[PDB]
């Protein structure tokens, strides 16, 4: 039964470490992502949370009819 | 037999008298005894003679499987999943062992209340002595675990003893 039918237990032991270790990877990913977002959306010093601002392109630097602007 | 080690179940040397008839009359358990062994215990020892003259002519082995010794849960760190892992591991067969253990001690004692007759309460103090002793390591290393134990919560329970150990041995120096 046992040759026929199953394996060792060291297959089903490394393959409980590789799960284990993809696990814990995600885990502490997950944790690390809402520390990141937390921070970002407080500072906006990141590349998320940016809220449109004014586009400088559209100022007109030409002389304006009076010379205080 | 010597199936098994004799020094993990031991027993007396069996002292057993020998016949000393006092009368004429004769003893109907010895002749039942002599119809026994050539009606039953002869025909069953030629069976079993075939049979293991069957079992030799193929002959096979299976081997105990060892295993080595991984570091356990005292030195891994926090949040190492791998260690912890094979720590636990450890630990639980290391449980299962001892298990088995107390199951020997307790074999040993039962054979012994048995064996002794009505002397069991004097002949047997030795057995329940070991048995004592065993039982109360096991205890101190397990008991009140519960349910979804782990080697964190046995290496918990021994810290706390320890704790209260050593203030204890500290207040009594102070004696
Ligand atoms: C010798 C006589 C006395 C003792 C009798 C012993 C009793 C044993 C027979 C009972 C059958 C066992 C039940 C089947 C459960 C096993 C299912 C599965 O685990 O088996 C797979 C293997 O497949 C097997 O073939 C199982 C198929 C069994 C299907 C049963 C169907 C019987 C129906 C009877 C119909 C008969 C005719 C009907 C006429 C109308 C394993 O997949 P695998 O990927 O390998 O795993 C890797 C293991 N390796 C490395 C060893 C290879």
């Amino acid at each position: 039964i046992a040759r026929t039918f199953y394996d060792g237990p060291e297959k089903n032991y490394e393959k409980t470490m590789a799960i284990l270790q993809i696990e814990a990877e995600k885990a502490e990913l997950r944790l690390k992502e809402l520390e990141v977002r937390r921070l970002m959306r407080a500072r906006g010093d990141g590349p998320w949370y940016q809220y449109p601002t004014i586009d400088k392109a559209l100022i007109d630097h030409s002389p304006k009819t009076t010379p205080d602007n | 037999p010597d199936s098994w080690d004799k020094d993990v179940y031991p027993e007396p040397p069996r002292r057993t008298p020998a016949p000393a008839p006092q009368t004429s009359l004769p003893n109907p358990v010895t002749y039942l005894t002599k119809i026994f062994d050539l009606l039953v215990d002869r025909p069953v020892t030629l069976a079993r003679e075939f049979i293991e003259q069957q079992h030799a002519k193929n002959r096979y082995y299976y081997y105990h499987r060892e295993f080595r010794r991984v570091p356990d849960i005292t030195e891994c760190e926090e949040k190492d999943i791998l260690c912890m892992f094979e720590a636990e591991m450890q630990w639980r067969r290391d449980y299962k062992v001892d298990q088995e253990i107390v199951n020997i001690i307790q074999e040993r004692l039962k054979a012994c209340q048995q064996r002794e007759g009505e002397s069991y309460r004097q002949n047997c103090a030795k057995e329940l002595e070991q048995f004592t002793q065993v039982s109360k390591a096991f205890q101190d290393r397990y008991s009140d675990l519960g349910a979804h134990y782990s080697a964190r919560k046995c290496l918990a329970k021994q810290k706390q003893r320890m704790l209260a150990e050593r203030k204890a041995a500290k207040e009594a120096a102070a004696a």
